[PDB]
């Protein structure tokens, strides 16, 4: 089902057009409230004194169609931006007059076009009328993805960049210190701009989608059909779900108006078929949460059931288990050798039966040891043991740097991985189980690696500005780390290495308190909102995972990456450097992470001493 | 096979051991009716004589005369079976679920016709086996019914102790039959009731703290309580002697047993779980069997 | 429509129950997690050291079925307000452990039974699980509308209506109004007076409990309520509450259910607050 | 707040503070006296050797109490200094070096992490706050029992919490001004306050709330503890929170205490502590007042949630230590 809408230029009898637009298969009307041609006289006489109604009333409609059906469109002889203090105050008193009135209706959504880049008063005016108690209505800004000045015909002799509108956009949201009320309703022309410039229209909250009667092209056998790149524009707009409005006349095609709806709807069941993405959906697309931890809290079985769901961790540590094997017992020692395997957070399950059938896959004999600290998921892991397993797998609820191991181990196998690799405290927990360990033991995975790298986001920014809560620091939710995803966000730089951590640590004196300096290099003039977090692992020799940008190792869909937010955002100029510092802190109570950047702009240490976020134990 | 908890001990005058299991820690909760006429075959069902699974766990069962067989199951009904002897084969006779809850305890009248239940669901019911339905329904304790115990010889006084500190001595024939028993720290929570052998108006009781007392009906100022156990006592019975011993079993995995003048003179730590049955032998006066959640079916001796 | 559900003692066979209840026309089910009589020690030995499983795996239902068709039933044997300190330790470790347990499988709703005056305790126990992370469960409180001692048959020579209001306010007023607590009432072959019953329902009531010993049996063999019993449900209509079938058997007692309500007496801004 | 000499490292002037009293100077020195010429006779003069500790030395006064006690005694002793505060040592090792010698060895750390390589015959350790256990006195001791031998004595030996039903509209109005910016408004009532005596008026006799005796010779060691303490009001007041005082043993019949009508000596030693009560609850005469009081051990915080149950039921206070705890 694709719902669209019909944008109309001027209604004589509203009961009539809505009729008539509902048997052409719309589902609402854009329509004015107020007659376009209507220009009123506020202050001066005697144009003044107007008799009669201002415009028609709300009694042609019930509540429940004013709600649902109409979409009210600003006049256009409005231009509350002029340059001419006359023009400008009466258009600041029309302005206030058709919005205080479409609110008056009901309206769900208000069409307010942006025709120029200044748009300063028009900001002052909106914001206003949403703060004056006014709310409950949707403020569709009807901006072109290119200017009529870019789209018109060379057709002057005396008088012959793309992102010309963009700034448009920016400039007035940024204005509206990026109102939750106010959304974006792009207007497609004939040509396109570049696909980048698209992906950036789409980040926005678009809510509509215009589609002139002038850009579709009529077929030989008459029907209206699109160009190949417009196609490709309203596929991602699918995807989006937003709605589409039909504006102009249909006289330019011999079909009617419903024929356009047809043909939307022939593309929407003739769409291709999505890859790459649907892993997030549908979805983890505007995921904004806070980084879940498995050693300070129980998780829960749905939570696991997440965790189980990606056959590429199942297969990575089946693949670890099953070289590790071969490479540590021989051929002749098929049966006189068994291999002593540990699975450090067992969970649920899954890793045991991976070892196990890892097992006999290499023809090698293992004695499993099932640890786990959940005394919930330990119910679980009692439930193969008495029914599947056997005495092979000993089942021990504890924590793995607590308990006492009656036998040293050849192979501990665990999966303690954050997005940001250590951000689940995987080097505490090892660290406290590497005693019970054999001098020549293996551990899986054997290291990991944090990396970080400059990320511009607007989007981001604004989401975790929002994530202000009572009693507590109304800045602490720029000082803590979030997951999030890829297409939330830009890359300013390529990701460099933060901290590794490598098991067994065989250092003189252990500690995970780290520290260092990373510089990136800007290429572009855009605004520094924080840092992606991004890990890599090595399982055993060669098989690894790695949820890094350009990695060509599996395991590019198993962990979502984490973000790292700044309080005060760097617009920065191409040319300029970005040296952050980083910190992991270990107080033996808690551990935490501190950040700050240092070039361009010197700002300020994030979450000093983990006033705003911690890691338990 | 049987369930892992092992839930009540009987024995038979001839020598068979009659024990009840149960699942409660499995993904299936059920239970099984076993009979041993050789104890220390116990409990191996490969050893055994007869063995059946009931529709669900097990809470207690009893002795009915010398071929019939009661039990307590957690559907809320009195199941009683018979034993086909050497048919190897164990035969429902009728089950009804009359207790909104689980039946927690059970015993048999000296006619052996009679018998009385406790329930979860506060009530106590008398029943009639020959007719194979309930007599009369008592809800006189305000809580859970702990123990029932039948008066050997009187086949209308029993006694009763519920969660709600109350033990009850009934008199079926009486408009109001229960009357309130008390004695020097009865403000606890009894669990356990039965009667004395050689003794008129005698009875012995546990509570859910670890005291074993000895109490008579008539001047009950003369109660002798011993802080025998440091848990529950789960079950409490007498031997054959003239001058019975009294066996204690309790949540703190032990088995002990006092004389006549109430000090002690057995105690085995021997069971890895809760002791939850204990019975004495016909056969032999000093034996007596105790069966616990360890699946363990112990045979202790008097010194 | 009459939303039902069916309150169990013991499940021998979760898959099997719940199939059972599904064409009697319930729509959940009110069983314990852990077995009623599976009493377990956290503090001595060796009782302490039981092995094998506390209770049967989550993988025995579906993600789905746990966070629709099941409400869990917390142990009767666990006194977290006992005066033996032993007990009270003990439940204490119980109390936290099913609470756990409940809501590690997602469990829409849990029963906890309140069966005196002092539950302090408990509540102090409860409100703590609350505020530590675990969440999105809803927590009924079993409260009869008379006590079982005031329902009791005087059949004690020795020993011949505001009491469990009190039980659940104070209850309520330690857990400072939790949102996440609500109220399961109990209704006895007794009822209170009509002021007290609409005092009843003020209160967030979420399920009521009919004992199947309340309901006479008609002429034809067929189950059915006193008036003083119909006027309650009628008022328990117009709340949409839940009702919880328990008892034996000796199952289609939704049908008068239904019947009441088909053929109920005739009459939303009653919440609302600005 | 009550100060918390484990989780912080106090100030040379905090110190300072607490050395002031020669009360309790005295009865410590009176305590290590008393014990000493207890557990060895006349005729093992000098044949024996007492191994004595001061868990929790601070700047010296303890270690200085129990030499000169010593003396006093005619009593030989080996000294073990032990103190976690960094900055205290550097003062303990001070007197080491001029005053004291080889008889005291200073330990840095914690006693409960500190492994001695030698069992003491007497433990010494003043880590008692204004509600006796609130500076976790109890955990501290409790991991450090461990070194003690089958047969030593602890100082103190046992200590005792008090609680008292009281009326201060004064204090009330002084802990609702104590709301913090980005936190629970409400947070204020929720947490123990040191306060005095002329501050408040007493509505009850005050009852035994919390009792620690060292060494815990119990089967399992838990702190975590609970109690319903009554009380009868004769008056028409308001209920405004609870005070809380403490008694305690060092040695036989030497003891120190700030309960109201003690003949014990230290009524100057400690201010009392205060739980404050977010509904104040206006009250008759002949009403009973029971309040629930826990204190709680999660492994990593300690702490106490209050709730009175009459004659109004009120809410628990403090729950999970939402809104205040005490460090390990
Ligand atoms: N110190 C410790 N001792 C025992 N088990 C632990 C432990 N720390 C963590 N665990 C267990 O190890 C498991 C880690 S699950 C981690 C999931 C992984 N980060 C992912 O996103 O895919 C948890 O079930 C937890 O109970
Ligand atoms: N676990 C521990 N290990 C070592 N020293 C400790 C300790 N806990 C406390 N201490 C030390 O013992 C001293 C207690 S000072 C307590 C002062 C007392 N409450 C009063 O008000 O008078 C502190 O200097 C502290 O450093």
């Amino acid at each position: 089902r694709v719902s669209s809408g019909r944008d109309v230029a001027c209604v004589t009898e509203v009961a009539d057009t809505l009729g008539a637009m509902a048997n052409q298969g719309f589902d609402f009307l854009c329509m004015p409230i107020f007659h376009p041609r209507f220009k009123r006289e506020f202050y001066k006489e005697p144009a003044k004194s107007r008799p009669g109604p201002q415009t028609r009333s709300d009694l042609l409609l019930s509540g429940r169609d004013w709600n649902t059906l109409i979409v009210g469109k600003l006049s256009d002889w409005i231009k509350t931006d002029s340059e001419v203090s006359r023009i400008r105050k009466t258009s600041e008193a029309a302005m206030q007059q058709e919005l205080n009135f479409s609110a008056y209706l009901g309206l769900p959504a208000f069409l307010i076009p942006l025709k120029q880049e200044d748009n300063s008063n028009l900001s002052r005016l909106l914001i206003n009328h949403i703060h004056v108690g006014h709310h409950s209505t949707m403020f569709w800004m009807r901006v072109p993805l290119m200017a009529p000045n870019d789209l018109r015909d060379d057709l002057i002799e005396n008088e012959p960049g793309e992102e010309r509108t963009w700034i448009w956009w920016h400039n007035f949201r940024s204005l509206c210190d990026y109102n939750k009320k106010i959304a974006l309703a792009i207007e497609i022309g004939a040509d396109l701009p570049s696909g980048h410039v698209i992906d950036r229209w789409l980040g926005e909250p678009i809510k509509a989608a215009f589609l002139p009667t002038s850009i579709f092209l009529t077929n030989k056998k008459g029907f209206p059909v699109l160009t190949k790149v417009h196609q490709r524009l309203i596929f991602k707009l699918f995807k989006l779900e937003v709605q589409f409005v039909i504006s102009g006349s249909h006289h330019h095609s011999e079909k009617d108006l419903c024929s356009y709806l047809q043909y939307l709807e022939y593309l929407s069941q003739n769409s291709p078929p999505p890859n790459a993405y649907e892993m997030f959906a549908k979805g983890y697309e505007d995921y904004l949460q806070s980084p879940l931890q498995p050693l300070m809290d129980n998780l829960e079985s749905q939570t696991y059931e997440v965790f189980e769901k990606d056959p590429v961790k199942y297969s990575q540590y089946q693949q670890a288990v099953y070289k590790c094997l071969l490479d540590r017992v021989p051929e002749e020692e098929k049966e006189t050798n068994i291999q002593i395997l540990m699975v450090l957070g067992a969970g649920r399950g899954p890793l045991v039966n991976a070892s196990l059938r890892a097992a006999k896959q290499a023809e090698r004999k293992i004695k499993v040891y099932a640890v786990e600290k959940n005394p919930n998921a330990v119910i679980t892991l009692e439930g193969w043991r008495y029914e599947e397993w056997g005495s092979q797998v000993t089942v021990v609820s504890g924590d793995m740097r607590e308990w006492k191991a009656p036998e040293k181990a050849d192979i501990i196998v665990s999966e303690l991985l954050g997005s940001f690799g250590d951000n689940e405290l995987s080097p505490e927990c090892l660290d406290g189980a590497q005693h019970f360990l054999k001098d020549d033991g293996v551990s899986i995975p054997g290291e990991y690696t944090s990396y970080l790298a400059p990320i511009s986001s607007s989007k981001l920014y604004n989401e975790v500005r929002a994530c202000r809560e009572k009693d507590r620091d109304p800045e602490a939710q720029f000082e803590m780390p979030y997951v999030v995803r890829l297409h939330n966000f830009h890359q300013l730089s390529d990701p460099l290495p933060c901290f590794t951590f490598h098991h067994p640590n065989k250092d003189d004196v252990i500690d995970n308190n780290r520290y260092c300096c990373l510089q990136y290099r800007v290429d572009l003039n855009t605004v520094l909102h924080g840092f992606a977090g991004y890990f890599n692992t090595v399982l055993y020799k060669d098989v690894t995972l790695s949820i890094c940008p350009e990695s060509h190792s599996p395991g590019m869909f198993s962990w979502f990456p984490i973000l790292f937010p700044i309080k005060q955002p760097i617009p920065m100029r191409e040319g300029d450097t970005v040296c952050v510092r980083f910190w992991r802190c270990n107080n033996g109570k808690k551990v935490w992470y501190e950040w700050a950047v240092t070039s361009p702009v010197c700002s300020a240490i994030h979450n000093p001493t983990g006033r705003s976020y911690t890691i338990g134990l | 096979c049987m369930e892992v908890q092992i839930g009540a001990v009987r024995y038979r005058r001839d020598g068979a051991l009659l024990l009840a299991a149960s699942s409660l820690s499995s993904r299936t909760w059920g239970g099984s009716i076993w009979v041993f006429k050789d104890p220390e075959g116990a409990p191996n069902e490969s050893l055994c004589t007869a063995g059946v699974q009931t529709e669900a766990g097990v809470t207690d069962v009893a002795w009915v005369s010398e071929k019939g067989i009661l039990v307590a199951s957690d559907s809320g009904a009195v199941e009683l079976w018979e034993i086909l002897e050497k048919e190897s084969l164990l035969v429902n006779k009728f089950a009804k679920y009359e207790h909104d809850d689980i039946v927690k305890t059970l015993s048999v009248f000296s006619d052996g016709t009679q018998a009385v239940s406790g329930g979860k669901d506060f009530s106590v019911k008398v029943w009639d086996l020959s007719q194979k339905a309930v007599l009369k329904s008592y809800n006189a304790h305000s809580s859970e019914v702990n123990c029932v115990a039948a008066c050997p010889g009187k086949d209308t006084i029993f006694l009763s102790c519920g969660e709600d500190g109350r033990i009850l001595l009934w008199d079926t024939r009486k408009p109001k039959p229960a009357t309130r028993i008390d004695f020097c720290a009865s403000d606890t929570i009894p669990t356990s009731v039965t009667w004395h052998p050689e003794k008129d108006d005698t009875f012995a009781c546990g509570d859910e703290t670890g005291n074993v007392s000895l109490v008579n009906i008539k001047n009950p100022d003369s109660a002798q309580t011993s802080a025998v156990h440091s848990q529950n006592i789960t079950g409490l019975a007498y031997s054959y002697h003239s001058s019975p011993f009294l066996a204690s079993i309790s949540e703190d995995c032990t088995v002990a047993v006092l004389d006549a003048d109430f000090s002690e003179v057995f105690r085995d730590l021997s069971h890895r779980d809760f002791v939850t049955g204990v019975a004495w032998s016909p056969l032999d006066h000093s034996k007596f069997t105790t069966v616990g959640w360890d699946h363990k079916v112990l045979h202790h001796h008097l010194p």
